């Protein structure tokens, strides 16, 4: 009945599309024709399972169905567990190339040759390069993908039209996927309670006129959606998403006023829209938290009776008043309150003991404020590229044991905060910045974890989800790192740099910059700025040569 | 229609349920009472029950 249930709830195309995503993410190293085959042949099966409900095997338990269809060490394995085998071997940075789209004519030709297979392939491709991509947003991006070819492919300049559309699509996906990766990490490494806490903070910021009870609703159901989704149960995930949008669009009256337009849309666009909506205006006059959370004779009695809800309401009340705080900051405040109550409700005079909690929050607020402010001042003076260069040095000097690819990827991403967030008024900056940073640090953590080389990084990735950013920013330079010996090769460049995009070309320059810092970690600062200027110059020199480009050898 | 009647009825009742589990504070009963939607009464009530044990 379950596989009928889902087909009935989702529709052919969505059902179809998601199961293909499912397999991709389970089985990353297997071809498109395999994957497609077993999707139709579970889809033939489903179609029957609807019409008479009770066919021999329509009984079966969803994993079981997909688990059986894949095989044709994990297929030897027994159940409630064989499934766990899959999401285990689900790994981050795959063992796969870059897509590097072939050509606009090549594609539109293929696009026409099969509208469907083509579009079915995009899903497959993204699906398999990010195995935690949030399935239901993927469908959304697909419709955006299909729309772009269904517009530009007829034009005289297919290229001037299609590319800009596709590139903002690529970027939108990378953002979406990392974002999801952090939700899966929170759940899977720090547990449900943490995620729930995150969700109370975000939803309270975003739905501040909602009562707590409606926020419990959203969080409990949001948490299922992500539990299931992160756990590969993509249909039940996708349908629960639909249900929650259903519940949200029916009780707008009592969540937010900013939803009518979202809630006037087709399914795929609806959730996505809702997921991204402006925080609502908070209610006009909100009492201070003092009464409930410090002055009441009953703080400890209330806390003892139901700690997590008590802290929950605390987090709800703080957050709904503080759209300007990042989510992680908020969680640190709740954590602070919590450890104060755990200390103070033991005391002879609890009240005395916690009278001054609110004072503890100030330095905790100040700290991210001050930091972002510095980094934005720096970005302002440097531009994106040199700002990334500054971070590379900083991070490489902090954790030089981390691999070079990783440091480049992560530092470039940290640098993109400044373009993202310094733009805004210092008042929307913190949520924008600190929450993007979280996501980037997460990427670092998950990459690092597959080959732990640095105890400092492991430690920061592990002690505390919400303090990762402060923890990493607190790292001083690793003055005990032994510099690796020199390879005059990693610091030569070859003629093919010339023919690469500025960005790829940048990635080389930054790769060399990191390598140099590892080799001479002590000598630094102006030198390092001056090194990039030279790099970014005998390139733009050697390439203008038209002198057999051997010139690069002749700077070696 | 009238889900208000159900709303009224779910609040009364959740509160009895909580009371039966030994929750004793209006802080929580007030919150149930602020609810606005039956689904939320339910989720809030269950989170309290989970939180108490
Ligand atoms: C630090 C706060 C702990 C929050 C986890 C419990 C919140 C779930 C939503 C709710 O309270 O109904
Ligand atoms: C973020 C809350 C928005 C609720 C809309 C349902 C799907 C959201 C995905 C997500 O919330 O992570
Ligand atoms: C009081 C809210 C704290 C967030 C919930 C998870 C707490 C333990 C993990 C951590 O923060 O490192």
């Amino acid at each position: 009945s379950e596989v009928a249930h889902r087909f009935k709830d989702l529709g052919e195309e969505n059902f179809k599309a998601l199961v293909l995503i499912a397999f991709a993410q389970y089985l990353q190293q297997c071809p498109f024709e395999d994957h497609v085959k077993l999707v139709n042949e579970v889809t033939e099966f489903a179609k029957t399972c609807v019409a008479d409900e009770s066919a021999e095997n329509c009984d079966k338990s969803l994993h079981t169905l997909f688990g059986d269809k894949l095989c044709t060490d994990c297929c030897a394995k027994q159940e409630p567990e064989r499934n766990e085998c899959f999401l285990q071997h689900k790994d981050d940075n795959p063992n796969l190339p870059r897509l590097v789209r072939p050509e606009v004519d090549v594609m539109c030709t293929a696009f026409h040759d099969n509208e469907e297979t083509f579009l079915k392939k995009y899903l497959y491709e993204i699906a398999r390069r990010h195995p935690y991509f949030y399935a239901p947003e993927l469908l959304f991006f697909a419709k955006r993908y299909k729309a772009a070819f269904t517009e530009c492919c007829q034009a005289a300049d297919k290229a001037a039209c299609l590319l800009p559309k596709l590139d903002e699509l690529r970027d939108e996906g990378k953002a979406s996927s990392a974002k999801q990766r952090l939700k899966c990490a929170s759940l899977q490494k720090f547990g449900e309670r943490a995620f729930k806490a995150w969700a109370v903070a975000r939803l309270s910021q975003r739905f501040p006129k909602a009562e707590f009870a409606e926020v419990s609703k959203l969080v409990t159901d949001l948490t299922k959606v992500h539990t299931e989704c992160c756990h590969g149960d993509l249909l039940e995930c996708a349908d629960d998403r639909a249900d929650l949008a259903k519940y949200i669009c029916e009780n707008q009256d009592s969540i937010s006023s900013k939803l009518k337009e979202c809630c006037e849309k087709p399914l795929l666009e609806k959730s996505h829209c809702i997921a991204e909506v402006e925080n609502d205006e908070m209610p006009a006059d909100l009492p201070s938290l003092a009464a409930d959370f410090v002055e009441s004779k009953d703080v400890c009695k209330n806390y003892a009776e139901a700690k997590d809800v008590f802290l929950g309401m605390f987090l709800y009340e703080y957050a709904r008043r503080h759209p300007d705080y990042s989510v992680v900051l908020l969680l640190r405040l709740a954590k602070t309150y919590e450890t104060t109550l755990e200390k103070c409700c033991a005391a002879a005079d609890p009240h005395e003991c916690y009278a001054k909690v609110f004072d503890e929050f100030k330095p905790l607020v100040e700290e991210p404020q001050n930091l972002i402010k510095q980094n934005c001042e720096l970005f302002e003076q440097l531009g994106e590229y040199k700002f990334q260069n500054a971070l590379l040095v900083r991070y490489t000097k902090k954790v030089p044991q981390v691999s070079t690819p990783t440091l480049v990827e992560v530092s470039r991403n940290l640098g993109k905060v400044g373009s993202k967030c310094c733009k805004h008024p210092e008042a929307k900056r913190m949520p924008c910045a600190e929450d993007y940073l979280s996501v980037v640090l997460n990427q670092l953590c998950v990459l690092h974890e597959k080959t732990p080389v640095s105890d400092r990084v492991t430690k920061c990735c592990t002690e505390s989800l919400v303090n990762r950013r402060p923890c990493f920013s607190a790292l001083e330079v690793d003055e005990t790192y032994v510099p690796k010996e020199f390879n005059a090769e990693t610091f030569t460049f070859h003629a093919d740099i010339c023919t690469l995009s500025e960005k790829e070309r940048q990635i080389k320059k930054q790769t060399a910059l990191v390598e140099l810092v590892k080799h001479k970690p002590k000598a630094t600062k102006e030198q390092l700025k001056a090194v990039m200027d030279d790099f970014a110059a005998f390139v733009e020199k050697c390439c203008k040569a038209d002198d057999k480009e051997t010139c690069f050898a002749e700077e070696g | 229609t009238i889900d208000q009647w159900l709303l009224k009825n779910a609040k009364e009742d959740a509160i009895a349920e909580l009371k039966k589990a030994g929750i004793t504070s209006d802080f929580y009963f007030n919150a149930i009472n602020k609810a606005k939607t039956v689904e939320e009464v339910n989720a809030l009530k269950n989170e309290i029950l989970k939180a108490h044990a």
